[PDB]
């Protein structure tokens, strides 16, 4: 605008919570659709939904990771990586059945003496390959569902041969996008990237993606937020640099049905 | 209103530019490709364009019939020691590689299911006996049904589940399927578990396979040899054909770029380098 | 209930639109043939996710 | 009767 | 059929307060149970079923 | 002596009501298909055969 | 038998239903062939016994 | 009705939860007010706030006490008494202010050969007396707010002379309803009588009171349940009889301001 | 009714013979199908039918059976059960054809201190199981 | 003709 409005300066509110960036690349809505409700033509459970509306549909900050040289990328799930936070988590774990779009923004800043580039990518359904070359689709539940924590992406797959006591977890490759498909193809799923001469951060909003109107969050992740680097982290010439990413994510037009006694699921 | 089998659109002449306009220019971080034509980069003649889109659509890149499993069924003597063997197969598309493959391009689909059976039979033994035209059962069992034990038993009356009766030697049988499933689309990858492990419950209680919804999902489809035991025994085989009509696909993936490894998305050690050397400087 | 339909044909004979003949023989629309005929749509929810619409003219970024 | 298209 | 992924959940019947009788009065009784279908049930993709069979 | 009649069109292809076409070859009825074109009748023959009709919400006993 | 709907003892939310009872019909439920009976014959020899 | 309708069949719905009888005496409005939401007009924090509406909007059970010759009487608080159900609790635990009206359900049933009436009183700021005669006002926060368990009266006061390690709890003796006023007139705040010969229940709603539009719940409670037996619990001939007395209460049109981190109080 | 009527409360008149109840749980009509004379459009025998109206279409009582802790159950077949039953079983044999619909009236009465439900069915057809 | 429906 004439009047100085821009595409790289944004502000985001949500519920008590407001996000501001001066140095943005613009942001996604992952496949042109922006979250929503569950419309009665599409409805299924027929009990009156919980809709937690600010109290939930707010901006949870997860914890701090670090990229350096050795980094091989980082990948979360979602509801998982958001189980913990608030009153989002406990709605999700009184009922049977909840869904939920998002909002996903990556922070990532440096200096314009820095180099690095992060792809960020939202991918619908992201199962992971497991670390077995003698037994399939056997990663537990614990090892699938991180929480916020998340996990992260190997340059090497080596598989877990202790056949008596299996790790029974996941072995990403980050080329292969941990599940068999080359990363470079990738970009077919919502994403965008952190090239840190252009950009402090990444946002994508999500909707909901499902093959069924609503679902159990506890047993089923909708989307995975997989963040590599595409270019490598580069800096003066230390060494050894680092710099921090931090990943925010507000769920969006969230709502649950089956209200009962609260999950409690065994995490470790 | 735009169909598959329209006209791509036309190239539109182009002249010299001296402008403060930038199409070469952009920022791939955004997340957009930049929707550039050859126009928009060098000068170009007027051409009238007649080719189209019409092979590419979902449908037609579907639209063969896929071998998605075989089966082996025989009918021997009626004094051997062996049972005679009927077939047992759990319905799916993924005990072979190629369709999997380009469903898999796509999270998620809807379709109606074409099945082609193509049936042949040999002689074992080097014998000389001979048989009578075989007629085969092929019957769809749906989860919960009871499952035949016996070639002969009572489950293949069939009073409720559906039951081709093939006759050797005739056109291959073909049926048609509905969109069966219990969802709104057929999910080709599900990022979950059927069963929540509970801290109060047993390790063992809450556990179930990563990326399995149904235990069972569609049943299986039983085979037999409806003739009697012959002298001569001859075995069969069953090559079931899949085609998807009337096809709904959401979601695009990336292609399997290493050999499938079991139902899941898992893959095994040593077959993980697709590609081949190439030097960045030799064309 | 017959069915009549274009063809869009190409090469043409040395010798006006070709038609084709089509009758449904079944209650369900799963035993019914491929139609083929099939519409197109833009690419733009996967080529141009991005809030703010761009124009290939102007800087991407601004 | 003839639905033509 | 009995399957995780379509799991339908609990029944429990609980004595909210408890069952008074007076004197002279059966101390012990009989509740029955019955269970049918809403207006919004329906079922679908005939089979087969394991309650009957023929063992020759 | 065609008689045409509509399908229930279940999955639709990325391709208005679609219909299907039958002939009877048979003088004898018993000899035709089945229509499956069939009515739903109300339960309350065999769900509330009672004299007088009863109000779900009013006392059943009164 | 008390004809009651969700709606009458909870909160219900308004779904617009789109599922049939076209499979149950008397018609559909027995619209399959059943295997009723198993007969034998044979063509033996000229110069069998039986 | 002359097709069957009566006021002592009534049927209750909130939720996913439906309680029935057919032995009421009617149903209390507390000062003919029914709980409402609040209002632009009156409203005084300016941020949007927690609806919860279903998810805590229903029918809690709290544990059944016993009534036996020996009792004098049982009561809660509110919230107090809810603090720990469900989603209700976790609401009122994350946010500084809340608001709420509640529907208070007393049962009890007995036999056409039982006797006794318990009076079931909603008191506005049922502020109670400490056992203390040389201190006062003193009474511990963790002895104020029994929870779900509640507190009974006595017939006796008996001063606490412990003066090194003194109990700080309330020393609420029945004919002075606990407060120093007599139990004859606590007939003037919202009540009814469950009279074992005529009916089973107790059904009371409450409005939202207080000298402020909305306020801590942590902090204070704004409605008090006292229930005394006015006439003693008898039964044919037996020295010893008990009967159940089950409390189950629904919060109604709440509402929450001031979300931020949980609440975790010290309660022992 | 504001005026008294109940559904607990009835009275049935049939011939010379009417029954009380005051402790009724309303009445069941059969398929939603009351009894009727066989019509002229499903009409078999062309022969004038007999039709002993109040003669035969009354209420006959059967004997008094005995209800105890150790009581199975009992069933009765129809017609069979009024076979002996004054001009309703004389008309019953004395035609080779004959149709009737009924009206079944069970009878029990206790005390607001015992307890015990009889399940009463009315069954089409009952083809019992034999002994061998 | 074509009954139709
Ligand atoms: C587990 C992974 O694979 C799948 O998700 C997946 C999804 C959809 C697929 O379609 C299978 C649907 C099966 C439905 C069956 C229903 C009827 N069938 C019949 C019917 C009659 C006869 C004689 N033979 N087969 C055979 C197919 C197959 C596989
Ligand atoms: C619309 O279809 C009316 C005209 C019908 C023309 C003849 C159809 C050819 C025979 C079809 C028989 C029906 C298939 C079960
Ligand atoms: C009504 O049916 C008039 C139109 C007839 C169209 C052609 C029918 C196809 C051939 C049927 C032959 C008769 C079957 C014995």
């Amino acid at each position: 605008e004439a009047c100085g409005y821009s595409d790289r300066v944004l502000q985001l509110t949500l519920g008590n919570s407001t996000i501001t960036t001066q140095e943005a690349a613009n942001s996604v809505v992952a496949y042109g659709r922006w979250p929503e409700y569950l419309r009665d033509s599409e409805a299924n459970p027929v009990d009156q939904p919980t809709e937690p509306d600010v109290a939930a549909c707010r901006f949870y900050t997860l914890d701090t990771v670090s990229w350096t040289k050795e980094s091989r990328g980082w990948w979360w799930k979602l509801p998982d990586a958001l189980r913990d936070m608030g009153l989002f988590g406990q709605n999700m774990y009184y009922h049977y059945l909840g869904r939920s779009g998002y909002t996903v923004h990556v922070q990532c800043n440096a200096s314009k003496f820095h180099q690095g580039a992060l792809g960020v990518f939202a991918v619908p359904e992201m199962c992971l390959a497991g670390d077995s070359n003698t037994t399939t689709m056997h990663t537990s539940y614990q090892n699938a569902n991180p929480g916020e924590k998340g996990g992260t992406f190997t340059g090497t797959f080596t598989p877990d041969n202790n056949q008596t006591s299996p790790a029974r977890r996941f072995c990403p490759v980050d080329y292969l996008l941990g599940n068999g498909t080359l990363l470079g193809n990738a970009f077919v799923f919502p994403h965008q990237i952190i090239n840190l001469r252009t950009n402090n951060c990444a946002t994508l909003v999500l909707p909901y993606v499902n093959s069924l109107s609503i679902d159990s969050m506890v047993k089923h992740n909708n989307w995975g937020i997989a963040i590599l680097p595409l270019a490598p982290l580069n800096f003066a010439s230390e060494s050894s640099p680092e710099i921090p990413i931090t990943l925010t994510i507000a769920p969006m037009c969230c709502e649950f049905n089956g209200l009962r006694n609260i999950t409690l699921p065994r995490l470790q | 209103a735009a169909t598959s089998r329209d006209a791509l659109p036309n190239t539109e002449a182009s002249g010299p530019t001296h402008s403060k306009e930038i199409p070469a220019l952009t920022a791939v971080e955004t997340g957009a490709t930049n929707p550039l034509v050859p126009s928009d980069t060098v000068q170009t003649r007027h051409v009238v364009q007649h080719r189209s889109r019409s092979e590419s659509s979902i449908e037609s890149f579907f639209a063969r019939g896929a071998c998605v499993t075989i089966m082996t069924v025989d009918n021997p003597a009626s004094t051997t020691n062996k049972d005679k063997l009927f077939a047992v197969w759990k319905i799916t598309y993924k005990d072979t590689v190629q369709l999997r493959r380009k469903l898999e391009f796509f999270t998620y689909s809807r379709f109606d299911m074409e099945l082609t059976f193509v049936v042949t039979a040999n002689f074992t033994e080097t014998n000389n006996g001979h048989a009578l035209n075989q007629v085969y059962q092929i019957m769809y069992v749906p989860p919960g049904a009871p499952v035949p034990e016996k070639w002969d038993d009572y489950t293949w009356q069939t009073s409720s589940n559906p039951s081709i009766f093939y006759t050797y030697g005739t056109a291959p049988a073909r049926i048609s399927v509905p969109y069966v499933g219990i969802s709104n689309a057929y999910s080709h990858f599900y990022d979950g578990f059927s069963k929540v492990p509970l801290k109060d419950q047993s390790a063992a209680l809450g556990d179930s396979l990563y990326g399995a919804a149904s235990l069972n999902d569609f049943g299986i489809l039983a085979v037999r040899v409806v003739n009697d035991h012959n002298p001569t025994k001859v075995t069969s085989k069953i090559r079931v054909y899949l085609k998807p009509k009337h096809i709904r696909v959401w979601c695009p993936r990336p292609p399997r770029a290493v050999a499938y490894y079991g139902p899941g998305v898992d893959y095994k050690d040593g077959t993980l380098t697709p590609l081949s050397t190439k030097d960045l400087t030799t064309y | 209930g017959a069915q009549v339909s274009s063809q869009k044909v190409g090469a043409h004979e040395n010798s006006s639109t070709i038609n084709y003949t089509t009758i449904n023989y079944y209650r369900d629309s799963a035993s019914n043939a491929a139609s083929k005929q099939d519409f197109s749509q833009d690419p733009s929810k996967f080529t141009e996710p991005i809030k703010d619409v761009l124009i290939k003219t102007a800087p991407m970024l601004n | 009767g003839s639905s033509s298209t | 059929i009995d399957d995780s992924f379509t799991e339908g959940g609990y029944i429990s019947v609980f004595y909210q307060t408890r069952i008074v009788v007076p004197l002279s009065t059966p101390r012990e009784m009989d509740i029955l149970g019955f269970v049918s279908a809403c207006n919004d049930f329906s079922v679908r993709l005939l089979r087969d079923t394991t309650h009957i069979e023929q063992k020759a």
